[PDB]
């Protein structure tokens, strides 16, 4: 009866019947930064309910041959409420996330995704393709928003690092016929205590199906997936005008 | 003594091996206590 579950936090809740445990990444909650770790001298805001909530983005649609997809966080929801206006209005900050994926099928579909977060996702090109240019890819590619893009060579992982030793990462699996949900809790990684939201990435979140979809003809062929997100301990300093990108 | 009239620095060091702490502090209004007016 530990497949049920529920996260509550802020003014949202999510309910699941279907599911494994929560993946705690390193093992390690969320906090706030305490002064032994600070640099910062002044008073950072703390909002604590209008940014530390559930927040659902775009939801794609699993095709039989989907190559797979990415975020990168927090640019997802640097547009998006009250997290997405204090992001813009302040020059640092700091937070954790709860990440949950979501994608029911019936009885009679196959199917698995590895969902991973891989902290400093750096991408790359084909370096066109005989490996002469020097290319780079561009900003739609690199902060893609709450859309997200699709990737182009999955078995690299777009990086030249291969999809079979991602699960050195924190992760979780949707094995169609097990769970229909996945939720990781990622704390603030970096190696400075508060940073830009604008310019720069944390993690991203790689949803990738290492088993494809399958079903037999007359069952539902519209199969989608949902990424639902919620900041924890969104700390913000440094403020002065909006600033968009 | 017959002749009464022939009978007759401002800062230290200290150790500061790191610079200084920063206290929290909140607001403050009033009146006659005004620590960013100067005279150069």
């Amino acid at each position: 009866s530990d497949r049920v579950a529920q996260l509550t936090i802020g003014n949202s809740t999510i309910t699941t019947q279907e599911a494994a445990n929560i993946v705690i990444a390193y093992g390690e909650w969320p906090e706030y930064c305490p002064d032994t770790d600070a640099t910062a001298v002044d008073k950072p805001t703390r909002p604590d309910v209008s940014v530390n909530r559930f927040f659902t983005l775009d939801t794609k649609s699993w095709a039989k041959d989907s190559k797979g997809w990415y975020w990168k966080f927090p640019d997802v929801l640097t547009e998006v409420g009250v997290f997405g206006q204090n992001a813009q209005f302040h020059y640092l900050y700091r937070s954790g996330f709860c990440v949950h994926v979501q994608c029911n099928a019936s009885k009679f579909h196959q199917g698995a995704l590895l969902v991973a977060v891989l902290p400093e996702y750096v991408l790359g090109t084909i370096a066109g393709g005989t490996g002469n240019e020097n290319s780079h890819p561009p900003y739609a590619t690199t902060q893609p928003g709450q859309v997200g893009a699709v990737l182009t060579h999955p078995y690299v992982l777009d990086a030249g690092i291969p999809l079979s030793q991602l699960t050195v990462c924190p992760h979780q699996w949707i094995n169609l016929r097990t769970n229909n949900c996945a939720t990781i809790i990622v704390p603030y990684m970096n190696t400075v205590p508060f940073d830009s939201a604008l310019n720069h990435c944390n993690f991203g979140l790689l949803v990738i199906p290492v088993v494809p979809l399958d079903f037999n003809a007359g069952a539902t062929s519209e199969i989608p997936i949902t990424v639902t997100i919620a900041p924890m301990c969104a700390e913000f300093a440094g403020l002065r005008q909006a600033v968009k990108q | 003594d017959p002749i009464a009239d022939m009978i007759d620095s401002l800062t230290a060091l200290q150790v500061l091996p790191t610079a200084a702490n920063t206290e929290a502090s909140s607001h403050r209004l009033g009146t006659g206590v005004v620590p960013a007016l100067q005279a150069a």
